């Protein structure tokens, strides 16, 4: 996360971590939407031109994080996975379009005031909140600026980063990049007038990018941390997965199935 | 999805407290008055 | 790096 600030604790107790067994390292970031299901972006675990091909038993997801490199014991909860469900149409040659994966727990998490679960949308909160120029929220543990041969400081956040970015108008989006834009995929990020800045960045994939409702007092993922050219860059926005749209699927796999 | 009170966290909305910079969301639907 | 973590986090 760019230019962000350390959370809190407890203020985003749904932000899940990926972590990975051998070499023992970050892998990204998740949601917990269930007490047995947690979500992520689809490149976490797939992607051929890296070799990336994670099966459950390669990896840990551990909740109730805060701190990047501790072990916060009797307060975080490391959980082993029992499947992966990826996108069946999940494209990573060209654009990372349904970017999205659902875990599933070999066994429950219990909730306490540091693990509890996100909020998936519907068509009503997707219409009122999902509209350029609101401001959703990104947390995550990655970089803290775009891997550049120049810049001193070998930097990586101390503790759970947190950044408010609003949504851009999808015109905007799309003459920015050259990369295919896809309905499945929208653009958060100050624009070149605003000056500002702030970002999500490598390691932050996976992370929810939420909003909370002014209706009922409730916290709503509206997206899934994916991609972007350079991180925090000039004229440029950061690009995540329009979780309502893939919204069917998450379902079609978590009712009847893993229950 | 076992949930039933998903979005609410236990050290804020259901202590009815604020974050550092909750309000700027809220206050970006247009407006905060 | 991380803290080593309780070895039975890895069956
Ligand atoms: C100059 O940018 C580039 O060359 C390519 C453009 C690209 C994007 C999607 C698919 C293919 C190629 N960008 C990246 O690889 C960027 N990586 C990313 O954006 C990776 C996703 C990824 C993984 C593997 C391969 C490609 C893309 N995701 C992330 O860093 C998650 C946070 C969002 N990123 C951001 N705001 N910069 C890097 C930060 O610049």
């Amino acid at each position: 996360i760019v230019e962000g600030s350390d959370a809190e604790i407890g203020m985003s107790p749904w932000q899940v971590m990926l972590f990975r067994k051998s070499p023992q390292e970050l892998l990204c970031g998740a949601s917990l939407i269930s007490d047995r299901w947690v979500l992520t972006a689809a490149h976490c675990l797939l992607y051929p031109p890296w070799d990336k091909n994670f099966t459950e038993n390669d990896l840990l997801v551990r909740i109730g994080k805060h701190s990047r490199t501790r072990y916060e014991r009797n307060i975080e909860k490391i959980s082993m996975l029992e499947k992966i469900y990826i996108h069946p149409r999940y494209n990573w040659r060209e654009n990372l379009d349904r970017d999205i994966a659902l875990m599933k727990l070999k066994k429950p998490v219990a909730f306490s005031d540091y693990i509890h679960p996100v909020c998936l949308p519907d068509r009503e909160t997707a219409a009122s909140l999902l509209q350029a120029g609101y401001k959703g929220r990104v947390t995550g543990w990655g970089n803290l600026k775009e891997t550049w041969t120049a810049n001193v400081g070998k930097g990586q956040p101390s503790v759970l980063q947190v950044v408010n970015l609003p949504i851009v108008e999808r015109p905007v989006c799309k003459d920015s990049t050259r990369i295919r834009i896809t309905d499945n995929m929208f653009c958060a990020g100050y624009k070149p007038d605003e000056g500002k800045r702030g970002d999500a960045c490598e390691g932050d994939s996976g992370g929810p990018f939420v909003m909370k409702s002014p209706f009922n007092n409730r916290w709503y993922q509206m997206g899934i941390v994916s991609w972007g050219e350079g991180c925090d860059r000039d004229g440029k926005y950061g690009f995540y997965t329009h979780v309502f749209r893939l919204k069917k699927w998450i379902q079609k796999v978590i009712d009847q199935f893993g229950e | 999805s076992g949930e039933a009170d998903c979005g609410l966290r236990p050290l804020f909305e259901k202590k009815s407290l604020e974050d550092k910079t909750e309000r700027e969301l809220l206050e970006s639907y247009i407006d905060g008055r | 790096d991380f803290e080593e973590i309780p070895e039975e986090y890895l069956q």
